[PDB]
DNA sequence: TCAATATCCACCTGCAGATTCTACCAAAAGTGTATTTGGAAACTGCTCCATCAAAAGGCATGTTCAGCTGAATTCAGCTGAACATGCCTTTTGATGGAGCAGTTTCCAAATACACTTTTGGTAGAATCTGCAGGTGGATATTGAT
DNA sequence: ATCAATATCCACCTGCAGATTCTACCAAAAGTGTATTTGGAAACTGCTCCATCAAAAGGCATGTTCAGCTGAATTCAGCTGAACATGCCTTTTGATGGAGCAGTTTCCAAATACACTTTTGGTAGAATCTGCAGGTGGATATTGA
């Protein structure tokens, strides 16, 4: 299996554009698309990182649904429609 | 294999009897037993807490009731407490 | 024994009052249980979803449809004062957002 | 002429056609790797339930929709239209985010 | 005589306000203010000293903190002055409007 | 009684707070958002009061408000 | 009677501080500071056996929790208090 | 003979226990948790302690009072971070005015 | 730069309210003694998570090109800051009670247990039907004149 | 105001996924009878929470002046929005291993349960002492000149 680097670019300038236009954005500068990643990247990281701690204290190797919703959830950020 | 409960048949119910005419896609059955889960944790906690910071070692309605005041707003509230006064009396009239 | 009767039929209501009980009991909310709480809770779950299912039903009409999705959860949700404030810290999966324009941001 | 819409028309058509819809805006594959390289740089041997990954994804749509929203006030406050990084910082700074 | 420009006294409050802890509203005044309230909640109600006390401090390091986010907001704005606007902004990014 | 709260003492709490100049209007905004505070927290506090059958509010009752509002206070019992 | 961490927060107080003392106000501080942490813990111990379906709280679980609650650093040390003081516990 | 000090804890552990068990946490509770939990909560309580410690004597002060505690935690990120939703009574706010506002 | 006003910064000083400190008792906390039982091993059954192949076409990438937006610059009308000037509450104490949180102790009512019976609810299957995805014209909206 | 260009609607269609409804079984929810509290009685008892003055200072409420801040208006150098040509790589659809999650079944090492048996943490009065709050006195900082 191939090494994963700079997959952060994988959010592409349209996506995060359509992103800012369904939060009702109209005109965007150019250096909003390298903080939108970063800040993405951020947030990200603090839920993977609880979703996979949740995981491991399970003794498994698969990071389930539950994980992540759980890990939300303690993030103040609680989502519906995973829980099952 | 093993089984796995949920609200789904009550949720379904329920909608039966205020839209007759409507179904519901499983993605949203999903969202309202995720709701239901929720609110319940939250009544319960709530219940749990307001028990306990009173040196009470059992749940009556009676805190479920305080909880219910404290977690919902307004209107809400004042609804939710009538029909569980309603299901109570009526629970314990026979 | 004796005419079996549910505790939910007994409490007229839909919701499950055996099952919100074991919820309670194996929850550790606390070490006894009182047999109404769990017929007041259930009853309060079951006027909850009655609520967010009547609004969210109406959504659905609107948009022709007879069939509730997420996004006619989010209208109804999002529509409403206290169930957005109830919910305002929950995101409900493919529901998006209200269409909502800032003023300045229009044609002058 | 050949015609040609204003500045702002085509913008205000992408937010009238995106907020009326809900489909997830970023894209899948891309959105699948970025979540198995952060998570790898945690932990290796990692694998994830494909219900995992949608989702981390509704969840970072859903908090990157609505940090735009308050972004967009901040940028509107300044008496702006165009939302800028500082507007973004303001907003994660009042949100008690990073502060 | 002798004035100080116009903002010279401010930062010196700012100074020593921000260096002291003592509570900043008369302390009558917020009973009655507090007492007032809870009337219309339930009538005939004791207070212990000490709950009016954690009020005032909720209340107190609540309206400071708002008045920490709202500065933000107008300088944001280019500003140097706060204004209503800059109140209502920040309790709405906070989810609080 | 939200006229108690004065303008100068407004302007004490701003001041912790850094700001250097305030326009005229702050001051009645500010009321306004204390009172919404203080009737959230005691709504909430004269609630855990009601409930513990008892008629004096305690300290106890604001400190378990103000946890459940998210403004948790350090010092008066927890 | 009312029973607080005060005697106990104060011993540790010694510890890193012999020459200095703490007003009663501080004392209160501290309290509901103990307090509010074990809370965090104990309740996300409380959720992480939930999860996994356990029906037992263990030195493990209460770790997973200091992990999940407190942030990097802080989080090392008390794990390596914790585990130190099992250990030297089961000795 | 006390369990904290088999432990090697100044912080009562058999009381950390009784709580834990009369919390409804779970239904049970094993033996080293109540050590464990008791051996966190006290090294938090050192880490504060010896910030406000030195906070006291930074302004020549052998009493820690509130104040002191404000500074170390908000002057430390990580107990910042932990404490960042709670309000230590009679603290104060750490002096911090915004450059644009300095005069000249 | 100079002269002076009002602001800090200091090393001392000394009660005083708030701290360490004293000297006894119950409600834990630590001990032996079974009694239980939760939940690591041990296996397997069998989901569902990686990987791969192959074929498009939706959608990302780069460029042009110039509309109009963000940012300087000015400028002056007011809004707030700085300041005496009085004067009215907030503050600070000591009652003096009266309201009331806290026990005591008591039992009738309300759970928790135990041990079978009796079905409502959860897989899968079989059966049923909104509406996604396409199309082709009625409006509708924009932007050049 | 007028076109004409281009972007919406707005029904009208129909087979599929996906819903619904149909069946077969247990895992639970229901009965019953038997111990076990739970915690809501009514009677009292020391806090401690108001209501009462007092008397002051403080600290707040009022104009006066005018410094300098916030908009309003104007200008314009690009930045960032359309539109278009290219063709890359995300989507779609199966087809497979097996990696590894769940089930079922053992039992011990590790919790409850329980009476005792000390012990420690609390509480109510002894002895102090860290600073708040004041003070002349000495540079500062801020301003008008
Ligand atoms: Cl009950
Ligand atoms: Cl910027
Ligand atoms: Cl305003
Ligand atoms: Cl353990
Ligand atoms: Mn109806
Ligand atoms: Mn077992
Ligand atoms: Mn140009
Ligand atoms: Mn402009
Ligand atoms: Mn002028
Ligand atoms: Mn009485
Ligand atoms: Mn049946
Ligand atoms: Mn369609
Ligand atoms: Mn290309
Ligand atoms: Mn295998
Ligand atoms: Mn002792
Ligand atoms: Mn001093």
């Amino acid at each position: 299996r191939k090494v994963l680097r700079d997959n952060i670019q994988g959010i592409t300038k349209p996506a995060i554009r359509r992103l800012a236009r369904r939060g009702g954005v109209k005109r965007i500068s150019g250096l909003i698309y390298e903080e939108t990643r970063g800040v993405l990247k951020v947030f990200l990281e603090n839920v993977i990182r609880d979703a996979v701690t949740y995981t491991e204290h399970a003794k498994r190797k698969t990071v389930t649904a539950m994980d992540v919703v759980y890990a939300l959830k303690r993030q103040g950020r609680t989502l519906y429609g995973f829980g099952g | 294999r093993s089984r796995k409960e949920s609200y789904s048949i009550y949720v379904y119910k329920v909608l039966k009897q205020v839209h007759p005419d409507t179904g519901i896609s499983s993605k949203a059955m999903g969202i309202m037993n995720s709701f239901v889960n929720d609110i319940f944790e939250r009544i319960a906690g709530e219940a749990s807490r307001l028990a306990h910071y009173n040196k009470r070692s059992t749940i009556t309605s009676r805190e479920i009731q305080t909880a219910v005041r404290l977690l919902l707003p307004g209107e809400l509230a004042k609804h939710a407490v009538s029909e569980g006064t309603k299901a109570v009396t009526k629970y314990t009239s026979a | 024994r004796a005419k079996a009767k549910t505790r939910s039929s007994r409490a007229g209501l839909q919701f499950p009052v055996g099952r919100v009980h074991r919820l309670l009991r194996k929850g550790n909310y606390s070490e006894r249980v009182g047999a109404g709480a769990p017929v007041y809770l259930a009853a309060v779950l079951e006027y909850l979803t009655a609520e967010i299912l009547e609004l969210a039903g109406n959504a659905a009409r609107d948009n022709k449809k007879t069939r509730i999705i997420p996004r006619h959860l989010q209208l109804a949700i999002r529509n409403d004062e206290e169930l957005n404030k109830l919910l305002g810290r929950v995101t409900i999966a493919q529901g998006g957002v209200l269409p909502n324009i800032q003023a300045v941001l229009l044609p002058k | 002429k050949p015609h040609r819409y204003r500045p702002g028309t085509v913008a205000l058509r992408e937010i009238r056609r995106y907020q009326k819809s809900t489909e997830l805006l970023i894209r899948k594959l891309p959105f699948q790797r970025l979540v198995r390289e952060i998570a790898q740089d945690f932990q290796t041997d990692l694998r994830f339930q494909s219900s995992a990954v949608m989702a981390l994804q509704e969840a970072c749509e859903a908090y990157l929709v609505g940090l735009f929203e308050d972004t967009n006030l901040c940028a509107i406050h300044a008496k702006r239209v165009t939302i800028m990084p500082k507007d973004i910082q303001l907003a994660r700074r009042i949100r008690g985010e990073r502060a």
